């Protein structure tokens, strides 16, 4: 049975981006079913809502693999939700596509990483920030492993290039009102040139609004984020969102027919409460790759499908992508964008070509990015 | 010895410093199958109230980090430390380096990982602790000879005595007082000095 | 130092001293993803040929055990040692203890187990080598201090000099003959 | 299902003992069906021959799980064959019944250990040998992990009780006649009071015959073994086997109603090339336990069946047995026998009550056995 299990929250702290991933994956299934399904048989999907809880992700993965015969999964966002599912898929010899940016330092034979490792997003973003913004920075992130690992690198990068990391603040994943106010007051008391955010999900919008109001509605330090997506920026007033900085392989404003085709496809298929994001883009291309690899194999056997996966370079909405057989990570484009006054993402820099993944690199050499940014 | 290390396992007092749950249960039950005396412990205490030979701990980034790092730094010099690791990322591996673990178990753990890491980590912590101790014994000896040397020179000047006299006095004073010869020097001394 | 230790993993020269096969293969592939320079060798040689920083081996009940043992006994002490273990029974574990591994990986091996063990074992072997180096430095220092002190008493008592005078004289001659204070002291003794 | 996968060699070095394990389980399945199968249907079996090759036990185990929908297995004998299958069953949440003696020091939630750990056979045997036989011992084993680990424990025991281990000789699994001849010559030059053998499978009979003939007439030291079973003894001539000592939870000479029922069931079910052994008895009681646990659970799911198996006592042919939920090992009887001139196993010592398993114990206190010996 060509059945893809979709493990994306519907509820919880990251519900917006993960609903976005779910529809991107569903969009692909639909397109694959118009291309002949898998050997005449239509591709089916099964969805469960783990609600951002790592233990519920594990339980949903276990239900799918144990009781539904699922061997192909698309899902997970926050890194600890990936860690909770990983062992289940590896013991069942299943294949999980993770269309999410992450901290790196992982190799799983059963995981196809469709989102960037730090050499593909944080590094270029660090080079950019040190290049254009003042060197006194203040960090604010949600309290879980990804923002913490992401801050661990950024802290070291700024100190190496003559910067000062004034405050490094963490707030809980569903941050109370007091949490935000205390955090914003510290940000306001540090007088930073830039705010580097790693806050993820619900509370992102409120955070950016509180920074906004707090400041004397005047030439605040800009917010540069590794995590904020289009789903968070749509919840922001025009003036709050304006001038904020964001990084991703894809932005709905990209100027290509491939990007245009994806926007249109998403607009006529996604619900009202599901914004297009870079992670919907990644769920789409990965789910699409799965289907074509299966079509080329003629079956739905992980071993057969998987073999055909490393050989199919796809034409994704972001540009051309492929999965490297050596590390299960992908060759991804990387864009840095500044939000204009009408809430639109203006790409300010792009890597000249897709960046090859190197999840374990410890020393990020920022000189790599001198030519293309200055 | 290999046989004395293997034969002593059942007398080790093991602590599982980790929140109660499946990981903790399995870990405690395997240690009980190996035959060690074992206990689990959560939230991290300020000090252990009972002797501990080996600690198994998880690696936290929140407030439990500073609690565990402070508690473990307080422990006895032959306390074996094993970390339960869930990530291979820089901030997490740096903390394992900073805690000075003697072994690691990558998660999810299963029964088979336990004994080989325990024995292994235990020969490592035994060797390291003896090496450290020797370093400390040498440091102590260096400082102590320096202090005795400066108290003798202090006595020479004060009294017009040569070295033999100075040395004779210190020994006689130390010998008949039931206090090390270094105690006399320190009680004499107090140059607010070296 | 956690930072410098992590930052220097890509310069480590790692040797997988194990028979050709799936286990060696998977281990070499994960050491190349981490980024170390990695070679595989089998049957165990008598001396390395090229500098080796970390060796991964298995536990054999046959002559490769003694070969491997002798090979690392004669080798550079800073060579980190990691054993791939599949049994928990006493003769196998005794072999691990006698080889004095700095870390172990129980089988079956998988990629997730490698980096945490390589780093903790590398810290361990480097900390051992440092304590041994400090031990020699301190042994030399205690001995040196003694001869500087016996030479000083000698000058004091010879010339009717105080400690400070004896110290100034030693230092002066020492730093006028471009030699250690200790050499002057031992010359006097 | 109810489909049980039997993973026992029919060929290779331990084919004689594994064939009898396989038939002990087949016999239990026949009995389980006469007692109602499970949830109305008859229990089926699917057998696969790995030929004593660890890589092939692994591949067949995978074939059972990936392609035959099997989740219950009964199998494995040499320890490297168990290690090869263990990960496959653990990843699938399957369950393997291992009706075989071993070195201890393992715990898998997915394996039910039906044969003795060293506190259940080596320790008592050591106590027995040190009490009744000379202090000069030469060791001879097959070259793989179990003989090696067994000898590590045995040599420590002899050295710590006044004895002298004169030589530890290893021959390959399936020894050549050259191998056997050199081993035997070393056994003879060493002049031991007792030969401690851990030789496994084919080549055991020939080894014992070659020891016998090397000495001709003249006192020859007796051979005590942890591994020789009834199947190897049946390939020996009467005078070659006479005087040898073997250890096991079960011997076919036991004269109890349960033992005689088992002998008669084997004689009516076993083909002629399959000898009754302690491991056939182990495979038998384990398979029965499993089918009964399944009948009590009312289904064929690992979680439900496994739960119920820790609570059922079995009157096995050997005596009462049970599996301890704390470690998956079993409470087992323990007997030391001496073969007479007619090839029959005369029990000379039996533990007073089933021995509780303690597979990780390092220090075997032989004083434990002094009172019943």
């Amino acid at each position: 049975r060509p059945l893809i299990g979709l493990l994306f929250s519907e509820t919880g702290v990251t519900a917006d981006i993960e609903r976005s991933q779910r529809y991107g994956a569903l969009l692909a299934v639909e397109q694959l079913n118009r291309e002949g399904g898998v050997g005449g048989r239509p591709i089916e999907t099964l969805s469960q809502d783990p609600g951002g809880d790592p233990d519920r992700y594990r339980l949903c993965a276990e239900d799918f693999i144990r009781n539904r015969g699922v061997r192909f999964l698309v899902g997970c966002y926050m890194s600890h939700t990936r860690k909770a599912v990983m062992p289940v898929v590896e013991r069942a010899d299943a294949l999980l596509c993770y269309p999410t940016p992450y901290e790196g330092f992982e190799y799983s034979p059963n995981i196809v990483y469709g989102g960037p490792a730090p050499n593909q997003n944080s590094a270029p973003l660090a080079a950019y920030l040190i290049r254009h913004y003042g060197e006194r920075v203040v960090f604010i992130g949600s309290d879980y492993i990804y923002p913490r690992e992401s801050n661990h690198v950024m802290r070291h990068l700024y100190r190496q290039h003559g910067g000062t990391v004034l405050e490094e603040i963490y707030i809980p994943l569903y941050p109370s009102d007091d949490d935000l106010q205390r955090a914003v007051e510290r940000i306001y008391q540090a007088r930073a040139d830039v705010v580097f955010s790693t806050v993820v999900g619900t509370g992102t919008a409120e955070l950016y609004r509180a920074i906004a109001r707090r400041y004397g509605d005047g030439r605040r330090p800009p917010i540069a984020s590794l995590t904020t997506s289009e789903a968070e920026v749509a919840k922001m007033e025009s003036d709050v969102a304006e001038g904020q900085v964001v990084v991703a392989p894809y932005f709905s404003s990209i100027d290509t027919p491939a990007s245009r085709a994806f926007v249109q496809a998403c607009h006529g298929f996604f619900p009202e409460n599901a914004t297009i994001t870079a992670w919907a883009e990644a769920a789409y291309w990965q789910t699409l790759l799965l289907g074509r690899a299966a079509q080329a194999a003629g079956n739905w056997r992980v071993e057969d499908v998987q073999r055909h996966l490393y050989d199919i370079d796809i034409d994704a909405p972001q540009g051309p992508v492929r999965v490297e057989r050596q590390n299960n990570h992908s060759r991804l484009s990387s864009r840095i964008a500044e939000i204009d006054a009408r809430g639109v993402f203006q790409v300010r820099w792009q890597s000249p070509e897709p960046i090859r993944p190197d999840p374990y690199v410890v020393v990020h050499n920022l000189d790599d990015w001198s030519a293309s940014m200055g | 010895s290999a046989n004395s290390l293997l034969g002593s396992l059942r007398e080790l007092q093991v602590l599982v410093l980790n929140p109660p749950g499946e990981v903790s249960d399995a870990l405690v039950l395997q240690l009980i199958r190996i035959g060690c005396s074992v206990r689990q412990c959560w939230p991290p205490p300020e000090a252990f109230d009972v002797p501990v030979d080996v600690v198994f701990t998880s690696i936290f980034q929140n407030r439990h980090h500073d609690e565990i790092a402070a508690l473990l730094a307080a422990g006895t010099p032959r306390t074996t430390l094993v970390a339960l690791v869930e990530y291979e990322s820089p901030a997490v591996l740096s903390q394992i380096i900073e805690l000075e673990c003697h072994g690691v178990i990558t998660q999810p753990l299963d029964a088979h990982r336990v004994l080989p890491v325990l024995v292994s980590a235990r020969r490592i912590s035994e060797e390291m602790a003896k090496l450290k101790q020797k370093t400390e014994q040498l440091q102590d000896r260096i400082a102590g000879q320096a202090r005795i040397n400066q108290a003798k020179v202090l006595l020479m000047q004060r009294h017009g005595w040569d070295e033999r006299e100075a040395h004779q006095h210190l020994s006689r004073e130390a010998m008949k007082r039931r206090e090390p010869i270094l105690k006399i020097a320190q009680e004499l001394l107090g140059n607010e000095p070296s």
